[PDB]
């Protein structure tokens, strides 16, 4: 075994949704005649630290409006779901884990209509699979 | 609310002085308004003038301000906030995400007349 | 005579003589109306007061007066449960 050591904010957190499926990320650095995980926040205190941040877009068309779509999609979701989000946010947004899904208007063309989402490599894989069993069939 | 038109402001002016609290931080005054926003949030099809819709928004804003912060007077994650009822338990008043309240009365508002970060 | 307890525990600092006039005040014995008094000067002051250790005191003998046989404990109840939401 590998002796290593935790941040305590992230073991806390950790211990928190295991209480009342989600699984944790890691994320170490070599250190001398030993290796301690750090947490993403904690690991900015290193500087530099420059972030970057993929955000693949979404393609879709369909003549129906935005909003009622938006709400539509929220509903199905939480029913797929199976009610593992409590939490809303202000600007109409419903975030699962660590993916946030807002409405945001196209860049120029009016006559197609573009959405911005952003994810990391575990969220991408579980967003790729929930949008291929979207796109294989709804009641569209 | 629809027939009454611009007596649903009375009505609650009137609500307001009969609790004898012209404070509305009360937590009551909030979910009031919240389930006052519900019901037009239900039916979009309740299409309004410019003085109800500014009704509503200053409704809004003062029911958002009261949720924000309220006053100590006194004789996997989630959202949630903290404050003291007027001569009730806390945990009696049972609501779920005041921001999503906005939004949906916002999407209601823009449904009627058809519409680096997130945000 | 709450008045002299109220005024004592009012001169008492905060932080550890406080602390001490409490034990002393447990230790000594309380009538059911002396409880009923002293609950409410309790809660205000664990309202006042923010240090754990105090608190706790103050918890502990809530429970003490929690177990004397001649007092209704109604609407302290309805106190120590919403402090329990505050805590």
């Amino acid at each position: 075994s590998i002796p290593v050591g935790i941040s305590l904010g992230l073991l806390k957190r950790e211990m928190a949704q295991g209480l009342l499926p989600r699984l944790l990320h890691g994320t170490l650095i070599m250190k001398e005649s030993n290796f301690r995980l750090v947490s993403s926040e904690q690991a900015l205190k290193e500087l530099a630290e420059h972030q970057l941040r993929f955000t693949c877009r979404v393609h879709l068309h369909d003549t129906r409006k935005e909003q009622e779509t938006a709400l539509r999609v929220y509903s199905h979701l939480k029913s797929v779901l199976k009610d593992h989000c409590v939490q809303h946010l202000p600007d109409g947004s419903v975030t699962v884990e660590s993916v946030l899904l807002q409405a945001a208007a196209p860049s120029e063309d009016p006559g197609t209509k573009v959405l911005l989402v952003s994810w990391t490599y575990q969220d991408e894989e579980l967003g790729s699979f929930l949008t291929s069993l979207l796109k294989k069939g709804l009641p569209q | 609310v629809v027939q009454h038109g611009v007596g649903l402001g009375e009505a609650l002016l009137e609500a307001e002085t009969i609790e004898e609290q012209e404070s509305p931080v009360n937590c009551f005054r909030k979910l009031f308004v919240c389930d006052v926003l519900p019901l037009i949030i239900n039916n979009h099809d309740v299409r309004l003038p410019a003085n109800l819709l500014y009704k509503y928004l200053n409704k809004a804003a003062e029911f958002y301000i009261n949720y924000v912060t309220r006053s100590t007077q006194i004789e996997s994650k989630r959202s949630s906030q903290k404050y003291i009822i007027e001569g009730l338990t806390e945990k009696s008043s049972q609501i779920v995400d005041p921001w999503e309240r906005l939004f949906k009365i916002l999407n209601v508002v823009g449904m009627r007349c058809e519409w680096y970060g997130d945000i | 005579k709450s008045a002299a307890l109220h005024i004592d525990l009012c001169k008492a600092t905060s932080p550890a003589d406080a602390l001490q006039y409490l034990l002393q005040f447990a230790r000594k014995p309380v009538e059911a109306e002396s409880v009923e008094g002293v609950v409410r000067i309790l809660l205000e002051h664990y309202y006042k007061e923010n240090d754990p250790s105090v608190r706790l005191k103050i918890a502990s003998l809530l429970g003490l007066l929690s177990k004397t046989a001649g007092f209704s404990p109604d609407c302290i109840m309805d106190d120590a449960i919403n402090i329990l939401q505050n805590e």
